């Protein structure tokens, strides 16, 4: 028709909002990551190298249990020691790229209890299957 | 029931046409030794048995092997390896120069008068301060004249200066196959009259072509396949006058080519591990080499081939063969590798008749070359060492190349004339009945069932 | 211009009524097509989009249907809210134009 | 023995049948995925070629919420105004091929609701989960 | 800016060896002048003073 134009929702523009907007324009930031004589092995090189990044985190997240899905919920307690804050600044006012910068530095630790909280829930549970 | 909603399959069978890059796949049997040879390197992954061939049914699907992929990749292939191969070799620079020559007459017979030249020259030593006095023996289609005295010179000595063929190689060719990575499929058309261009019904799917032997020959093919009902004919637009028209056999026919002289060999230095080959003496009386074929197979191949052209241009007319219109040595003449050497024979007395409507061997003669430049490059040209001993090899004819010459009105006959000269047609000949697919796994499709919660 | 007539004119009926509005058009537009609805005091909307999609939020006792020079909007069952105005627009070539307007009253 | 033979299923031959019967044998053919000087280097980049098409397509069918099955449904509506006809005709006689160049036009469309319904199911179970 | 060179030039081939060329200027014609460049006055006073400031 006449008078109508085109609008589409895009790259990392949407970068500057608050918190809870930014989680609705998950799913396309994550389709953008496989993307497709001296001159040829680099650039090899270089896709070979991305495959493996994209193969690596793939990994990591199919240990925490949480495979094929954007969202998922544990166990582990939140300690109060890394940021106490409260739920109403952090979910208004804080913006992404500063609470990255600001939970920096606890990550590994982080890290660990998820793996075996999964792992002794998973074997718990075994048991439960067993006995059935 | 009426309303419903979308849903998703998996590993639908569906397909597309594409291009791609294609490997090679080489029989065991040649692994085990023959180190030595141009093609044929170790790089192909052996070969696997019992291939399999799965049919299909109530599909039909449309070829045209005139604008089609993957000749021009093998073309470019087939050189790529030839310039590989002939690298490592040494020069041949430092033989540019003035040189003195002369007749031969040791019981030549008349038809050899000046057709070999005793020639001598200077040439340096491993020390550079020395020089000594060396002679051989050349064809006259490989040395020029310059301006009482005599004198001579190489033919491309104002070109280019080209590499000496190594010793030790050998040029004869093998089968090969050709295979196509996951992700793509190889389809055949079987059907046994089907013209090479238009629709066909009867399909199926491979995983490897059969075998192929790479061969360099002009104005007729040998070592080729075999129709199976009858003599066909192939052709673009076969009304314009300026495409060509390829012809297939459905019997082979027997050919013998041989040299009966004989030479032997001699071994000169030039520098610092630097050998040279020259021809040494001849020790008897010298013949032309020369081919022979049979008469009546001839002629009743050539009969079937008018009778079934002549569904084309009507009945009533009228056809004469000719021997090629000229110009340079190449196209002109018919030109073929045996053994390690390269022939020019004549073949003015093979299409010379006439057909209107309603023991004995054929022999033609032949000559030779030493100096070759191929793939119609220019800058790089060959030096072929001489061998020793009689030579003879037997080889089968399978197809022909035409052309149709121009005409006026309808003067109720038409002529031919052999042509030729780009390669490409050569391996067009074979890759007729194949082309390459890509498949699309995904699909979508209405349903009447609606997802749970 | 493209000339387009809405009929009735004004009508009157109780609630709960099932009724019919109709929009002509002097030539064959295809389905570029919609209908808005209006009272006075109160910024137009889009009731109905293309003649054959429900826009999201509208009660489902409205139905558009029709084409070329013909189209209808049906309400099963009149509902005090539905006392209003409405308009068949065309989007198509320049340039714009929009219907005489039609009107629902109480008896 | 003397008149026993043998009789396999093969490769992609089961594209000369109704709409319905080729769905029955789907399973072989996404079994037949990941097969596994310059005369040798191709082989590299047809490699990588492979690998990265399987890529895609695991990545495709991981985002709308389909992943681990050959058969998925979904809640997205269909509607007449991409294609006419009924399902007996559809499921009764027809061919893939024709389908997929008789739907060739509206294909993005189709593809891009799913994700966006996906979105929205998952934020309402979330919210489903998270009240207690 | 235009900058220039009039004068006039021709050109020679020489063979070394093997299909081996070199060239050679050749000889001249007429008078020779040298070459050289010009630009404006205002325009550059006027872009000192802009960048001075
Ligand atoms: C189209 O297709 C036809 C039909 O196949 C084909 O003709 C055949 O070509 C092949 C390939 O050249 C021919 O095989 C050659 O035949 C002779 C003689 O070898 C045979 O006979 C000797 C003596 O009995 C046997 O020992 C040998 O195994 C063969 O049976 C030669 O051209 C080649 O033989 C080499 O090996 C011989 C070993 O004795 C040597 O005597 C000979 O000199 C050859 O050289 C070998 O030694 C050299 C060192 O001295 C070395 O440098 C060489 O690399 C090599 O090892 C070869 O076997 C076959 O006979 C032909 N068939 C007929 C019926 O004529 C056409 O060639 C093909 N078309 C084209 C254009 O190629
Ligand atoms: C192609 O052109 C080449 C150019 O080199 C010619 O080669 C020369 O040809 C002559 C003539 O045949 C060769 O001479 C022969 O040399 C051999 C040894 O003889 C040498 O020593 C004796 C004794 O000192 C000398 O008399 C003689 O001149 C030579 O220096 C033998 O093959 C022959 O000798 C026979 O005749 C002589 C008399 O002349 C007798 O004394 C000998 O006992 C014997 O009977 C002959 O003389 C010469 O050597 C060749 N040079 C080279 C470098 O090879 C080719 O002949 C010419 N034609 C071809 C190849 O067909
Ligand atoms: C040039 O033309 C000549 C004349 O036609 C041609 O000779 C023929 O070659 C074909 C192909 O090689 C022969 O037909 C088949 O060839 C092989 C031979 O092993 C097999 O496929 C067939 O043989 C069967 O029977 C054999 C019995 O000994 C078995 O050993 C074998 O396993 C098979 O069961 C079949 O013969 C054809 O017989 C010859 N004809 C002759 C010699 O008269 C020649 O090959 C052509 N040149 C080239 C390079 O092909
Ligand atoms: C760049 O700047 C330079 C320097 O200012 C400038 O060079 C000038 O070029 C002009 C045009 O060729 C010259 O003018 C000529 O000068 C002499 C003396 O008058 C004569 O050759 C010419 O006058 C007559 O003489 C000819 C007799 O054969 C007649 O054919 C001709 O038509 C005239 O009637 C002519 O005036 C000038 O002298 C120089 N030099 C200067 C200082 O101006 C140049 O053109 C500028 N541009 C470029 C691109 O270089
Ligand atoms: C290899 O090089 C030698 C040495 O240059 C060449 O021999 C020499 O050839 C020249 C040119 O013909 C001769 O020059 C003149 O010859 C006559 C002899 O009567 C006379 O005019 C002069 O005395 C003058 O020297 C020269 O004699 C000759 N030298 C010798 C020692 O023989 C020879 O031709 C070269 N060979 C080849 C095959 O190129
Ligand atoms: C295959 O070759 C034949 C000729 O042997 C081609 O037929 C002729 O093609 C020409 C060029 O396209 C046509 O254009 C013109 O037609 C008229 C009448 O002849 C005239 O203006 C010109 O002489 C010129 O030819 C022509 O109609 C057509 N037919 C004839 C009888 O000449 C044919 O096109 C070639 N290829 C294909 C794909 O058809
Ligand atoms: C191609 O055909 C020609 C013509 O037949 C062949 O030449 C002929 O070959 C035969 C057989 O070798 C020759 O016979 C020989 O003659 C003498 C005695 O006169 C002697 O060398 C042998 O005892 C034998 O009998 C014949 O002379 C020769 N010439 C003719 C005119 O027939 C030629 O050999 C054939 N080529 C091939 C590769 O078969
Ligand atoms: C090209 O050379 C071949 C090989 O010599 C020629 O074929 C051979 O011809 C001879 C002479 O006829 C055959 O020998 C004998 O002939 C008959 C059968 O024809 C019979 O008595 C014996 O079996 C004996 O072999 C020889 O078999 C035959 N070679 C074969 C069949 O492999 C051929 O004739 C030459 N080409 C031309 C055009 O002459
Ligand atoms: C290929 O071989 C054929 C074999 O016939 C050659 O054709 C023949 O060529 C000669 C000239 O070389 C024709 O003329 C005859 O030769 C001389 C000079 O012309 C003279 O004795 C006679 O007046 C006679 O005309 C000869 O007629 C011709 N043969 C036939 C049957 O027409 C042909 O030249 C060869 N081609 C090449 C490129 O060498
Ligand atoms: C191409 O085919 C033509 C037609 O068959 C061949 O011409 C014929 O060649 C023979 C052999 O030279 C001629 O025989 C000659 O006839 C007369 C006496 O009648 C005389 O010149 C000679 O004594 C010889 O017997 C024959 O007349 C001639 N026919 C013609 C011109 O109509 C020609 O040789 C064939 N070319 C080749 C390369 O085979
Ligand atoms: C550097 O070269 C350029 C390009 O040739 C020169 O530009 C030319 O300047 C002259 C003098 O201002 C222009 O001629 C005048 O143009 C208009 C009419 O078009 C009018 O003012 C006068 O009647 C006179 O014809 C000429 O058009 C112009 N050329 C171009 C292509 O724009 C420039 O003068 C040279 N600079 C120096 C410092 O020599
Ligand atoms: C030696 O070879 C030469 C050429 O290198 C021959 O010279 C020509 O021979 C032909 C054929 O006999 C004659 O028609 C020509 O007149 C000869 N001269 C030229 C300039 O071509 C020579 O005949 C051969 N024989 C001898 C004994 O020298
Ligand atoms: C090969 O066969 C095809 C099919 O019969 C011939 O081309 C056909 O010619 C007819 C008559 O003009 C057309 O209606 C068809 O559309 C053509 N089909 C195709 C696929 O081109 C073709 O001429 C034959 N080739 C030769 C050399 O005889
Ligand atoms: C969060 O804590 C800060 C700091 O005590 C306080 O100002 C703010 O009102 C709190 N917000 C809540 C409870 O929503
Ligand atoms: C081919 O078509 C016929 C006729 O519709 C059908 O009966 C048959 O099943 C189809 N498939 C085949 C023969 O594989
Ligand atoms: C040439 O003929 C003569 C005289 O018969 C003979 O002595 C000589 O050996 C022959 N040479 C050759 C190479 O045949
Ligand atoms: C040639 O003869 C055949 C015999 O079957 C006939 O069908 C055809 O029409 C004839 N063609 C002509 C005279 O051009
Ligand atoms: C599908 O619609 C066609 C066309 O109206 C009709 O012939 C056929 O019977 C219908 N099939 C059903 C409803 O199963």
């Amino acid at each position: 028709a006449v008078g109508i134009g085109a609008v589409f929702l895009g790259f990392l523009g949407a970068a500057g909002s608050t918190m809870g907007a930014a989680s609705m324009t998950l799913t396309v930031q994550a389709r953008n990551l496989l993307s497709g004589t001296v001159w040829g092995i680099k650039q090899l090189q270089a896709r070979v190298l991305a495959v493996e990044r994209y193969l690596r985190d793939q990994q990591l997240l199919g240990i925490w249990g949480c495979s094929g899905k954007l969202i998922c919920c544990t166990n582990v307690p939140w300690n109060s020691s890394w940021s106490n804050r409260n739920l109403s600044e952090i979910w208004d006012n804080m913006t992404w790229l500063q609470w990255d910068k600001e939970i920096s530095n606890y990550t590994q630790i982080i890290y660990g209890l998820l793996e075996e909280s999964q792992n002794q829930q998973e074997k718990n549970e075994q048991d439960l299957l067993a006995l059935d | 029931a009426e309303n419903l909603w979308v849903t998703v399959y998996y590993g639908v069978p569906v397909w597309k046409d594409a291009e791609t890059t294609l490997f090679c796949a080489s029989d065991a049997k040649a692994y085990e030794t023959e180190k030595h040879n141009v093609w044929a390197t170790h790089a192909c992954v052996p070969t696997d048995p019992n291939p399999q061939e799965i049919h299909l049914e109530n599909v039909t699907e449309e070829f045209n092997m005139w604008k089609n992929n993957m000749v021009e990749q093998m073309h470019t292939d087939i050189i790529s390896l030839w310039d590989q191969s002939l690298k490592p070799c040494v020069k041949l620079t430092p033989l540019c120069v003035t040189l003195q020559c002369t007749n031969v007459t040791n019981n030549i017979t008349d038809d050899m008068r000046g057709e070999l030249k005793n020639c001598s020259f200077n040439m340096t030593t491993e020390l550079r301060d020395k020089k000594q006095k060396v002679y051989s023996l050349f064809y006259r289609l490989d040395v020029v004249q310059i301006n009482s005295n005599k004198e001579y010179r190489l033919i491309n000595c104002n070109t280019s200066a080209c590499t000496q063929a190594c010793p030790k190689v050998s040029f004869e060719p093998i089968p090969i196959h050709y295979c196509a990575p996951a992700g793509f499929a190889i389809l055949k058309c079987k059907d046994k009259k089907f013209n090479g261009t238009g629709p066909c019904p009867s399909v199926s799917t491979v995983q490897c072509t059969h075998g192929i032997k790479p061969v360099v020959s002009t104005q007729l093919l040998l070592n080729g396949s075999l129709a199976e009902e009858e003599v066909m004919i192939r052709s673009e637009n076969i009304t314009n006058n300026a495409k060509n028209i390829l012809v297939q056999f459905n019997t082979p026919v027997q050919i013998n080519c041989t040299r009966p002289n004989n030479n032997t060999r001699k071994s000169i230095r030039i520098g610092p591990g630097q050998a040279f080959y020259a021809t040494g003496d001849i020790i008897g009386d010298i013949r032309q080499a020369h081919c022979n074929v049979s008469k009546a197979t001839w002629n009743e191949t050539l009969g079937k081939v008018v009778k079934q052209l002549r569904k084309h241009f009507g009945n009533n007319t009228i056809i004469r063969f000719a021997n090629s219109s000229g110009g340079d040595l190449e196209v002109t003449t018919h030109s073929f590798n045996c053994g390690g050497e390269f022939f020019y024979c004549n073949t003015s007395g093979l299409f010379n008749s006439t057909w209107i409507s309603n023991n004995d061997s054929i022999t033609l003669p032949c000559r030779i070359k030493q100096i070759i430049n191929m793939w119609q490059r220019i800058g790089q040209c060959m030096y072929a060492p001489p061998i020793q001993g009689v030579i003879r090899c037997v080889s089968n004819i399978t197809g022909l190349i035409l052309t149709r010459d121009g005409g006026s009105t309808n003067s109720t006959t038409e002529t031919f004339r052999p042509g030729g000269g780009d390669m490409r047609d050569n391996w067009r000949s074979e890759l007729y009945k194949y082309k390459v697919v890509k498949i699309e796994p995904l699909g979508v499709a209405p349903t009447r069932c609606k997802r749970r919660v | 211009d493209i000339q387009l007539t809405q009929s009735p004119s004004s009508l009157s009926a109780s609630v709960g009524d099932r009724v019919t509005i109709t929009c002509r058009a002097s030539q064959d537009i295809n389905t570029d097509l919609s209908w808005y609805y209006q009272k006075s005091g109160e910024a137009p909307k889009l009731l109905i989009y293309r003649a054959s999609n429900l826009q999201g939020g509208a009660p489902s006792r409205f139905s558009g249907t029709g084409s070329g020079t013909e189209f209808t909007l049906t309400i099963s069952s009149l509902q005090p809210e539905d006392f209003i105005t409405y308009y068949c627009q065309q989007r198509y070539s320049f340039p714009i134009t929009f219907g005489a307007g039609t009107k629902v009253d109480i008896k």
